[PDB]
């Protein structure tokens, strides 16, 4: 009417999207183990004891996966974190000169519990003599060390190597007492913003959820870094989620988040002694000394019944986006080592597990359902330490052997995928995803895909019939 | 009741009556807090976002507040003025906008002019001023 | 007269014509100075331990000054709220409050309630705000 | 119709009916955005001048807004007080004052006791709080 | 002979511009906090204090 005044509501629910500074909070029970870990750090504040999720009922707002700016704050702190920690100690200079490697001669136990029966670590490792300097600059000492085959290289004068990184950079070794293992970290917003959270279940990528809630910050998240299978993640809700930026793009990876865990036992029943020199004023480098004992590659081993039955969930949910196709997996083609085999940590020690009995096969009409007994999948994996994480913008690393026997009881919640490009002239109606690919951005995707940050515009003008007495 | 942005959803008659669930919460934060425990650590990665998340909950809070100063609605919740609506940001009756909207609906319609009725607001009070000088 | 805090130990009703002294003394400092004379200057041992006592003195005046907007308080030293005594924060009479204890040991009195009495005085304001909005 | 600073040098008189021009423009900046594009940019050269600017803008702001809370006249432009005058500040006369002084000298000429003028102007406001009290 | 230092660190040369002399420094709050001293000449360590300044 004629009588519309404006008024100033403060407070009202309103917001933008925006991008703000995500700080880190951690829970303090899992500290204080004065283990002095690499990402959840002491830094990080305390988390309030009962966070609150309000249930934001008829609002549909528009999420956006592989757009997400949260992913890529995380990217940043996962490599400066890195970086700050190899700081302080010990670099690797005057370590890799004209080493000289022959192949090992041990003495050790017969048997050696050949349960699994895999195989032996000779012809993997090498017994290499070279010229270190002591504390003292006018001498020098010859010392011995046992390196994986993977860590050097041969150069010219084949009875003479090198170690791998030499010509390219300078690499700093892993530094002792810090830890490897990964605590959740939660991600909580300034005073000011707020995170809302889809709650469907069964939610894509992209698009209008309709079931939003608002948090003040996340829930666990660990940075744990893996290749081809997701470990340690938060199971789906719904079912199995095939998530990808988008379907008909090959250069495009794909997540396969599951909703049922299959763990994966991993090993090294190797006894590797830890020994120590000093090459230079203060400055010890650790080498392994001897292996005694028991001699087997380390492995992983997996159900077999309880995989055979997840591909099949897995191809059940790809056969919907590809519909008169039949669904093949293979192993990967080509790349790094980084690429071509499953890579993890466990204590410090880096391996890369084969999986290639994990992943071909083919499912062609399901004609009928094939009964075989229970097996267990041992997969061969091999171990390194100089490990270059990142390719170009990570400080290389030089993580030293780990005493004693090395155990790992992890989970594997998701699969990343990468369809094989076709053709025109004649598809055989086959489609061939092999494992692996994406960067290590797609590990962080797979937690940060329900969060988005807004900003609270707490501001309202709306009219009233209400008018400010006048003073006389 | 509810809480924080609990009634987003909820029509603009019936959101207004929880505008301090969303007003008690601009400042206070976690961050507030000062670590797990107590080199250089003001320096360290997480030791530097969480001092620039407090400079962002401080200029976020003043920026809703710079306004409220210069509007003469300093310490109150709903603040009337004396600025009439022309009907030119938005001609809807009395029952189409307090039955038929949320508040995010709302603020996306008079995008347009917030930034006009910032400055009507301003020099309305300015003028409310001026008139009481020479007044008294 | 006293200086700042000076009157912490004298009763309420006599420390209370001390207010302006402690209220004066919330943002102005040392601190604000440069320094003594003009690498990288800023991130000095006490470089830091001084861009930190800056942000400590805004948090801590904005901290009260929030609260005062809320309940309607702001640019007021005693405000006077429409917010009923219950009793069962504490029972004591007007004498036995007044005369007979202090600032310290009152407010360590009547710190468990506090945390409600600040729901109720903010959630007071917001009502008389509704009030107004339909009677003018 | 004037910029900012636009009346620097016209009377006191046609001076104060540009007070909003200034005013709007205390907090508001270039300097809160982030960047051109976002090593450790955070503490690069000028990611701490940046840092140092935030800072600065706010504390400059919350040093005149931490007097008009104790002033009392939160929330206006023009706030009319009841300090009297005494004419030992300044006795030139009323015309005199507004018409053909600038606003810039007429605080060099008072410039010996605004430092008195500010503790005065905060005792008044106190005392009408006292007198509020026992008077409701 | 080795130096002394030569299995533990290395040790930078104490450098030549710089002086060791002590000036007083005083440590001083943010605004919004205060220092409470004791004023009891004969005050051992612990304890109320009851001419606080
Ligand atoms: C408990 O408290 C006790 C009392 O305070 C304390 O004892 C005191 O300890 C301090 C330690 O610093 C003593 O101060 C020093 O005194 C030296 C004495 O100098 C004599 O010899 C000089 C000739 O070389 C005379 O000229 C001098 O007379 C005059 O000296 C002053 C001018 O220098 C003048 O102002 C006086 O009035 C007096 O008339 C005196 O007879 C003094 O040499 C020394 O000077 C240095 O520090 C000054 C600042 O205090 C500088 O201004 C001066 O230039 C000197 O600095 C140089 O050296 C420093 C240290 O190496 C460097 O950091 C400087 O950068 C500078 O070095 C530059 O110049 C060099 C050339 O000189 C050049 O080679 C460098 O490369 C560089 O470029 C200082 O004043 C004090 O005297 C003691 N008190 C008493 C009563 O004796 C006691 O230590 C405390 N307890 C504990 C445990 O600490
Ligand atoms: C997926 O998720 C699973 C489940 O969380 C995860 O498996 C777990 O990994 C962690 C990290 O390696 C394992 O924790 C370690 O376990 C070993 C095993 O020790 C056994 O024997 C001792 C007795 O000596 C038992 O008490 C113990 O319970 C084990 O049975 C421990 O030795 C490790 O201790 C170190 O860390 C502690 C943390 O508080 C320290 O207190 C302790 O002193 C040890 O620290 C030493 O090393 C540090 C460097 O690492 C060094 O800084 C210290 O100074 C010190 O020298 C540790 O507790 C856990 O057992 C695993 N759980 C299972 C069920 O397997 C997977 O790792 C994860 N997947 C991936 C890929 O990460
Ligand atoms: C919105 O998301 C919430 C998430 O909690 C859903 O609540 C769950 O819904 C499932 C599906 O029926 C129930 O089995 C659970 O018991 C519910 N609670 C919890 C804590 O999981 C909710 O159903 C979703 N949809 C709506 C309309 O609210
Ligand atoms: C995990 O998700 C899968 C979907 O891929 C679920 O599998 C379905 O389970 C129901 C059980 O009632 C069957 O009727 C469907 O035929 C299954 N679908 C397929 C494609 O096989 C599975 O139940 C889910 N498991 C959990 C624990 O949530
Ligand atoms: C992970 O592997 C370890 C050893 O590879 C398992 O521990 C052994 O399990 C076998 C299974 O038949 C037993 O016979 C042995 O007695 C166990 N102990 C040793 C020392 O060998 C462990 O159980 C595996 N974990 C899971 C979850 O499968
Ligand atoms: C690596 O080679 C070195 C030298 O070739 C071995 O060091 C000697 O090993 C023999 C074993 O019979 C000892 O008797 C000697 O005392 C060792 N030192 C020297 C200076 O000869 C070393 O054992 C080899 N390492 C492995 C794992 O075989
Ligand atoms: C590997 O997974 C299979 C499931 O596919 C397990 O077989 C089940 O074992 C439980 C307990 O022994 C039985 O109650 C079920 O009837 C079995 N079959 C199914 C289909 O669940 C098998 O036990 C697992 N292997 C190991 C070593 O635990
Ligand atoms: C993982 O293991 C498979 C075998 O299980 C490897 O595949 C073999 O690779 C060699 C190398 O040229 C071929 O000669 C064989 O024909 C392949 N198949 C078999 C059955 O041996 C595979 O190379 C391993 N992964 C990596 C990265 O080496
Ligand atoms: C690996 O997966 C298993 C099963 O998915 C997890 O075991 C359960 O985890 C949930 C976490 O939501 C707990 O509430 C249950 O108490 C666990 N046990 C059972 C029997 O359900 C296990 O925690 C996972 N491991 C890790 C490290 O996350
Ligand atoms: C500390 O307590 C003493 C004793 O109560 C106070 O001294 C009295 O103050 C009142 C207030 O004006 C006077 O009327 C009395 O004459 C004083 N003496 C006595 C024996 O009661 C003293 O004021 C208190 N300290 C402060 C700072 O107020
Ligand atoms: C700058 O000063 C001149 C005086 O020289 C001002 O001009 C006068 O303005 C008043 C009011 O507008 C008029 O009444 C006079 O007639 C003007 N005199 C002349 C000679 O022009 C001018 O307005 C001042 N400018 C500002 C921005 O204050
Ligand atoms: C109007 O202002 C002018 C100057 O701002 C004043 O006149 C000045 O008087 C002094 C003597 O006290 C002379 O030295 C100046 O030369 C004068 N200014 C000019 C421009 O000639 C005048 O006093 C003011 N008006 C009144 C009523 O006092
Ligand atoms: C508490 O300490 C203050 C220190 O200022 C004492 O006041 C001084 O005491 C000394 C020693 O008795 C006198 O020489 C001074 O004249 C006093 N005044 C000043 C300004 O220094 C005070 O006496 C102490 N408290 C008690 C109860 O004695
Ligand atoms: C080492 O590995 C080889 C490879 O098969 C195996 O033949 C041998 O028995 C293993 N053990 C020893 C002591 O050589
Ligand atoms: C180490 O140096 C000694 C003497 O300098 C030499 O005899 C020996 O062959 C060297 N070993 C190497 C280069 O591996
Ligand atoms: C996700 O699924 C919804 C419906 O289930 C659909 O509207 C939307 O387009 C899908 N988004 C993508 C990226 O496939
Ligand atoms: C593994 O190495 C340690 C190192 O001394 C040794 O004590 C232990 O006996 C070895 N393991 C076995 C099974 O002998
Ligand atoms: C997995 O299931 C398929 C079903 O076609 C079967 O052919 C294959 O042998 C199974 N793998 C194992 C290890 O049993
Ligand atoms: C899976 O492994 C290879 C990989 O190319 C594939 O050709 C073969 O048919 C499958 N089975 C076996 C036993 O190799
Ligand atoms: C309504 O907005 C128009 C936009 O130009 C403006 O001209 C008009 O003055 C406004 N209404 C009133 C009553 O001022
Ligand atoms: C006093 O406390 C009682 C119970 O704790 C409560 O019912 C009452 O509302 C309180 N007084 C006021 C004014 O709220
Ligand atoms: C005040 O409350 C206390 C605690 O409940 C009680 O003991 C006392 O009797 C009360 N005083 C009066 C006057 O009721
Ligand atoms: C007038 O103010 C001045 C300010 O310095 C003061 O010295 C003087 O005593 C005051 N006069 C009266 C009567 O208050
Ligand atoms: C200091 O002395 C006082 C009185 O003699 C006594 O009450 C207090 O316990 C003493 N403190 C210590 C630590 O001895």
């Amino acid at each position: 009417a004629e009588n519309l005044w404006v008024t100033v509501y403060y407070g009202v629910p309103v917001w933008k999207d925006a991008d703000t500074t995500l700080f880190c909070a951690s829970d303090a029970k899992a500290h204080e183990t004065e283990a002095h870990n690499i990402w959840a750090t002491h830094a990080c504040v305390p988390t309030d004891p009962n966070p609150q999720e309000i249930y934001m009922e008829n609002v549909t707002e528009n999420f956006n996966m592989w757009k997400n700016n949260m992913v890529e704050q995380m990217q940043e702190d996962i490599i400066s974190l890195w970086d700050q920690s190899l700081k302080p100690c010990v670099k690797l200079t005057p370590l890799c000169v004209t080493l000289s490697c022959t192949n090992v001669t041990l003495t050790n136990v017969n048997y050696t519990n050949n349960f699994p029966n895999i195989g032996n670590i000779t012809d993997e490792v090498r017994n290499c003599s070279f010229n270190v300097t002591t504390e003292i600059r006018d001498k020098k000492q010859k010392v011995y060390a046992l390196f994986y085959k993977l860590d050097i290289v041969q150069m010219e004068n084949k009875n003479s190597y090198r170690l791998i990184n030499c010509n390219t950079s300078v690499c700093k070794q892993a530094c002792p007492k810090i830890s490897f293992d990964p605590i959740p970290i939660h991600y909580c917003t300034p005073a000011g913003y707020a995170i809302l959270k889809c709650n469907e279940k069964n939610f894509n990528g992209t698009g209008p959820c309709k079931n939003v809630s608002s948090v003040q910050c996340t829930h666990g998240i660990k940075p744990v870094v893996s290749t081809q299978l997701l470990l340690n993640g938060s199971l789906a809700e719904g079912e199995i989620i095939i998530r990808s930026e988008n379907l008909t793009n090959n250069a495009k990876t794909i997540i396969v988040h599951l909703n049922k865990s299959v763990e994966i036992n991993c090993t090294r029943p190797s006894n590797n002694t830890r020994t120590s020199v000093t090459i230079g004023p203060g400055q010890v480098f650790y080498r392994t000394g001897d292996i005694i004992g028991d001699i087997r590659k380390a492995y992983c081993e997996i159900n077999g019944t309880k995989w055979n039955e997840t591909l099949k969930q897995v191809v059940g949910k790809l056969k919907e986006h590809f519909p008169n196709k039949t669904i093949s997996f293979q192993p990967p083609s080509g790349g790094d080592l980084e690429i071509t085999m499953h890579h993890f940590n466990c204590r410090g020690e880096f391996f890369y597990c084969n999986t290639t009995q994990l992943f071909n096969s083919t499912w062609i009409n399901s004609t009928t359902i094939k009964e075989y007994n229970d097996t267990i999948i041992y997969l061969p994996c091999k171990i390194k330490q100089i490990i270059n994480m990142w390719q170009g913008v990570g400080q290389c690393m030089y993580a030293p052997p780990i005493r004693g026997k090395i155990n790992c009881v992890s989970n594997i919640t998701g699969i990343l995928l990468t369809r094989d490009g076709g053709d025109a002239n004649a598809t055989n109606d086959t489609e061939t995803f092999r494992p692996g690919g994406g960067n290590i951005k797609d590990n962080w995707r797979s937690e940060l895909y329900k969060y988005k940050v807004v900003q609270i515009e707490p501001l309202g003008i709306a009219p009233t019939k209400c008018k400010r007495r006048v003073v006389e | 009741i509810f809480g924080f942005l609990g009634a987003a959803g909820s029509t603009m008659g019936a959101a207004s009556n929880t505008l301090t669930v969303q007003a008690r919460q601009l400042l206070s934060g976690i961050v507030q807090q000062q670590s797990n425990l107590p080199h250089l650590l003001q320096l360290t990665v997480w030791g530097i976002k969480q001092l620039q998340a407090r400079v962002l909950a401080v200029e976020r809070y003043l920026e809703v507040q710079k306004f409220l100063g210069l509007w003469g609605c300093s310490g109150k919740i709903i603040c009337c003025t004396a600025v009439p609506w022309n009907s030119t940001w938005s001609n809807k009756s009395f029952e189409q906008i307090w039955n038929n909207m949320t508040w995010i609906e709302w603020e996306r319609e008079i995008s347009n002019y917030t930034s006009q009725i910032y400055d009507i607001l301003t020099e309305s009070q300015f003028q409310q001023d001026i008139n009481e000088v020479d007044l008294l």
